[PDB]
């Protein structure tokens, strides 16, 4: 039983950096690829990017400039840092886990099908308090 | 013996007996007539050969050869699993070849339609080169071997060879070979051909992965009586020079004195599977490790046996360093990266340097009061005394043996694409349709081939407590069973299968 | 990249097979057999119904199935029930090794 | 020549009769290169792998014989505030050899804990532990775990003894001589042996550069992303003839003087060996191997050369191995691999595929009083105990 | 007892051992970009076959090389400077530099240029061109290797291997037509000026 939990501030003022952490419990980070997905309320999913314990990352081309994803193997948690946010960045942020690959035979990049998911956290980007 | 009596039966299966395996494979083949019975000179300028590195000169012959060098010829996927999960090593012993139930056909166009019927008087010529006088083309990982699935019928390849050249032109030292000058046996539709071969003694291929890394062989609990140089200065300031020494021990394992050092390296460029990380330029050929011979540059492929990538770096592959197989139905030219499977020899990372990394460093100068210490990267390192290394792994799809070139000297003759290097490998088997009359009857032959190899096994003795890694098929719900045919009847092999699963101590 | 295109909503009567499709460009969907389908109940994280175009994980019934023709992959739900109403998303691996999702599709069980 | 030794040993119960995972993080080390993963065992083991075990102040071993006898099992208590050491006669001691080489082989790393050089000393038996595959501090799926209890072993009460004989495999006679001639002084038919250059360090601190280059200037080989110092390295001459104040940084063995400290001790507390005996056939550790042409000369192009910092084997090389010292190791185990070259170990001595086996020993745990109501948990309560006895080892040597 | 000196010339070259009529089942990396522009990265693969013979995977590789300076018999071609000693390849022993003569067995010159000879590499002027099949040219680099990790910001860089030691899977020929020094170890004791090496 692997459980993911997102945590972080629920409110972010525009043009400030957004930060979230997912803490995996029951299972270690291991060789898995950790992903961030966001769903704007009433709209479709969108993939932010992933991180790997080797420090490898891959980002969404539209967000590639202002986004960063970090991993901490010691604390068993990985993070999301999204800079220069606007109101278009209000969404529910999920952390997910790329499905385990049963074969070590070939060298390939990960193909994304998610095995586990966090519950998600709502993050509102607004000027008001 | 007769036209109405069959000359041999159909043998395919494997017998697992103790330390030995006997794998018999029988295939149905078809041999056309090549070059209209004409030895023909071939060279690059015929196709234009615009590159000097591509320049070749040689001949194409009417003959055909039987090739069973690849592993899936002799092993089903199941039998390959039994081999690799239960055994530390294996190697061939005896070879037994049979050629029977020959049939010859003559091709005629009657009116506008084509006609084929039995020619009962026709013969087929077949001979083996047991003195190894002909150029040996088997060990080049070529196509045309017996199909992995036994229910497929295959087309014998056309034999050919090359010799010396300068540009596209020949030279006075070049050679020419008439296969007709070799005594051969001639077969009618009642004849059958067989011979038995004996593999020369070769080392077991090591189908296991080390459970220890070359640099961790130490006892973690105990110091070494040896000392290393810890400090060259006491602190910040002028004229601080000192020499301090410390015990090499568990707290610092990098510096301990070691009896053995990893095997040799010749660096490869590193390519990332994700395309965005790779540089935006055409560096595919301009950035590749090569070796030059007589003014021609040959790509280094696959090269020395080296680990594909560092631990935790799955995306990267070392260019020409790793064997690449095509998936079923893959296009011949300019296919996408997904269309092919790149194998990764990460099993040998413990004792072999990473193919994309520098072997290490060396000091480039003498330090002095006026000169700081300087080092430089070792990109390639030949053998040193006290190196140990692992060979490249063999695959279900990969080659079995190669012929060690006949030369004054060689080192570790084991071939670089994997498998068993041999000075007298299994001999070549040449075959052709006897010409029936420069105007001949259009004619082809078909028949069966059975081959039997006896493999010796090395059993797994390990005391390891926790369970091994094993090659397994996952329990999946999909449209097609792996290593089986689809609806249209096409057989496929889903992924390359390595030999290294069980472990050993270093 | 450009998102995958789906119908906004599809409805059917319980017991009747239903087919949802997602159209993608040659590079993203048409090019590789790596298309996933997720169902999301309201307020829940998406669940993986189908991966690798036609494969399905352990824990998913026969009734869910998927297929691919050209640039369009389709999800088929046979003998649908009440619990089968949710939002279904098409996911695809792209040429540059990025992930792209469809717009989402809402399935309404008439009754 | 036949050498014989005998010593008295003391075996303490190790780490409460438990196998325990140890790792980089157990230790707490910061560096990536120094990361490790492994286990520590309740078992101890005998290590005679140094020469001065068998010798008082061409040759090669032939036979071996080992005996373990006069077993004495001491049980310790605290009665009131004082400790009372009493004989326990019924207790046993377990010993076995690994003659199939199934366990990790730690005897080739030049560890402390050897039989002492002075025959009247009494030594502590060192603990057995091993390393396996790691990634960082964590373990991978391929990592292995060995329970030494799962070997058959012989249990010894105080009147029992243990002996076995071993046979060395054929190895070449170690050279114990220096060539009187040099390679170039014999167009030449042969060239000197291979080189991997070391930085040069002088015993006069003033000569050395005023910077911290102890590690930043060290010759290293990288394996799986972890850098390892090249030590001692290939066999090379320690210094040019006439300079004895210089030594290769990591290129030579270093021994400590009697009672020398563990950390940051000055140069006069340690004995830095010199290999200069071999400078006839071998390149100097701190020197380049030679020079090569880097281009094609022409009317417009001067001939250009470059320095060879490292050179692999070439046909026609000759070389001498590293010398053995009365304080140095005897043998090492050749790793089991597809291929190796000149397997003679780099720290000197005789390389072997089937070296002298390991000998493993522990005090059979004797539990304290269990409760009188049944409980399923394993017993953690044991009688404090340790044992002692006599170790004799005989080696038949052949001379040239 | 010693091996029979080989007294023949190979009719084949190490890189041409393939069957010219047939494709390999192996693949190689043909293209790293689609076209000119920005963000064109791709990976394309193609079968190694008779059309391109350079990129085929091979089981064996040529012997070691220690490069010699190239000298022409036409004195006009050569540089107007004294490079006989500075130019020559040497090996250093105990502070004493020693010229490399004749050195490891290598082809004297490329095919098509017979006017060039290695500086110290020949017995004096005999030419070794018989062995150019399995051995590198004494005046040429052994090949190239990559010097860096490429990346989005870094182009692939290579460098020239001037000397190369033994690698597994090398074959070579000895010199065309001695006592083995008494040592701990040696490799391929056959002497470099030619003939039969013997410990007695
Ligand atoms: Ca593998």
């Amino acid at each position: 039983q692997v459980q993911l939990q997102e945590s972080g501030p629920g409110l972010v003022k525009p043009s400030e950096t957004l930060s979230l952490t997912c803490t995996v419990s029951g299972g270690s980070i291991s060789n898995y690829y950790w992903n961030w997905i966001r769903q704007p309320p009433g709209k479709g999913l969108e993939w932010i990017g992933y991180v790997h314990y080797s420090g490898s990352t891959n980002y969404n081309p539209s967000l590639k400039s202002r986004v960063s994803v970090s991993v901490d193997t010691s604390k068993n948690q990985f993070s999301l840092n999204l800079g220069s946010v606007t109101a278009a960045d209000t969404a529910v942020y999920y952390c997910a886990r790329q499905s385990r690959s049963y074969y070590n035979e070939v060298i390939t990049d990960p193909k994304y099908n998610f095995d586990y998911w966090g519950q998600g956290t709502l993050v509102t980007v607004s000027s008001a308090s | 013996d007769g036209v109405g009596s069959s000359s041999g039966n159909w043998h395919c299966d494997s017998q697992w007996l103790g330390d030995r395996v006997i794998t018999t494979s029988t295939r149905t083949w078809a041999l056309p007539t090549y070059n209209n019975h004409l030895y023909k000179q071939i060279s690059n300028s015929t196709s234009g050969g615009s590159s000097n590195d591509n320049a070749y000169f040689g001949y194409s012959t009417p003959w055909g050869y039987f090739d069973f060098n690849r592993f899936h010829c002799h092993f089903s996927p199941r039998d390959w699993q039994r081999l690799i999960n239960n055994n530390w090593g294996f190697r061939p012993k005896r070879l037994n070849f049979k050629l029977f139930n020959i049939q010859v056909k003559e091709v005629t166009d009657n009116n506008g339609v084509k006609t084929i019927a039995n020619n009962l008087t026709s013969t087929v010529q077949v001979f083996t080169d047991s003195d190894y006088q002909l150029p040996y083309v088997l060990g080049s990982a070529h196509e045309g071997c017996l199909p992995p699935f036994p229910a497929d019928v295959f087309m014998i390849p056309q034999y050919g060879y090359l010799t010396l050249n300068d540009g596209s032109q020949a030279v006075g030292r070049s050679s020419f070979y008439c296969l007709e000058y070799f005594p051969s046996q001639m077969l009618r539709t009642g004849n059958n051909f067989q011979f038995s071969y004996e593999f020369e003694n070769v080392p077991f291929h090591s189908s296991y992965a080390h459970s220890q890394s070359l640099d961790r062989l130490m006892n973690p609990l105990i110091d070494q009586y040896l000392y290393y140089l810890s400090k060259t200065i006491n602190g910040s300031g002028q004229n601080q020079q000192t020499l301090k020494f410390s015990v090499a021990g568990p707290s610092n394992m990098a510096v301990q004195g070691r009896n053995y050092i990893p095997g040799p390296s010749y660096r490869q460029q590193r390519v990332s599977t994700t395309v965005t990380q790779n540089n935006n330029s055409e560096f595919a050929w301009p950035g590749a490790s090569s070796w030059a011979l007589n003014g021609r540059n040959s790509l280094m492929n696959p090269g020395p046996a080296m680990a594909s990538h560092k631990e935790g770096e799955d995306r990267f592959f070392p260019l020409s360093g790793s064997l690449i197989f095509g998936k079923q139905g893959t296009g011949r030219d300019n296919v996408d990266a997904d269309k092919v499977m790149i194998t990764n020899e990460e099993e040998i990372k413990t004792t072999n340097p990473v193919a994309t990394e520098s072997y290490g460093q060396v000091a480039t100068n003498h330090q002095s009061a006026q000169a700081q210490a300087q080092t430089g990267w070792v990109q390639n390192q030949g053998i040193l005394p006290g190196m140990v290394w692992q060979d490249r792994d063999v695959y279900l799809q990969g080659p079995i043996w190669a012929k060690i070139p006949h030369t004054d000297g060689n080192f570790h003759p084991s071939p670089l694409m994997g498998g068993f290097g041999m000075k007298h490998p299994p001999p070549q088997i040449l075959i052709k349709n006897t010409p029936v009359p420069n105007s001949f009857i259009t004619q082809y032959s078909t028949g069966q081939v059975s081959v039997e190899i006896e493999w010796e096994l090395q059993k797994e003795n390990s005391k390891r407590w926790n369970p091994e890694i094993q090659y397994t098929s996952n329990y999946y719900k999909s449209n097609n069973v792996e290593f089986a045919v689809n609806t249209e009847g096409v057989y496929s092999e889903p992924r390359p299968i390595g030999t290294r699963y069980l472990t050993r101590n270093l | 990249q450009s998102a995958l295109t789906q119908p906004a909503s599809v409805s059917g009567s319980p017991g009747q097979s239903i087919t949802i499709s997602c159209t993608g460009t040659s590079s993203d969907v048409g090019g590789y057999d790596y298309v996933s389908w997720y169902q999301q109940h309201p307020g829940k994280a998406p669940k993986l119904m189908i991966y690798d175009v036609s494969n399905r994980p352990s824990g998913v019934s026969n009734r869910f199935s998927g297929s691919k023709s050209g640039n369009t992959a389709s999800l088929t739900i046979s003998g649908l029930q009440a619990e089968d109403e949710a939002d279904y998303y098409c996911s695809s691996y792209t040429s540059i090794s990025t992930l792209v999702f469809g717009g989402g599709t809402k399935l309404t069980v008439l009754g």
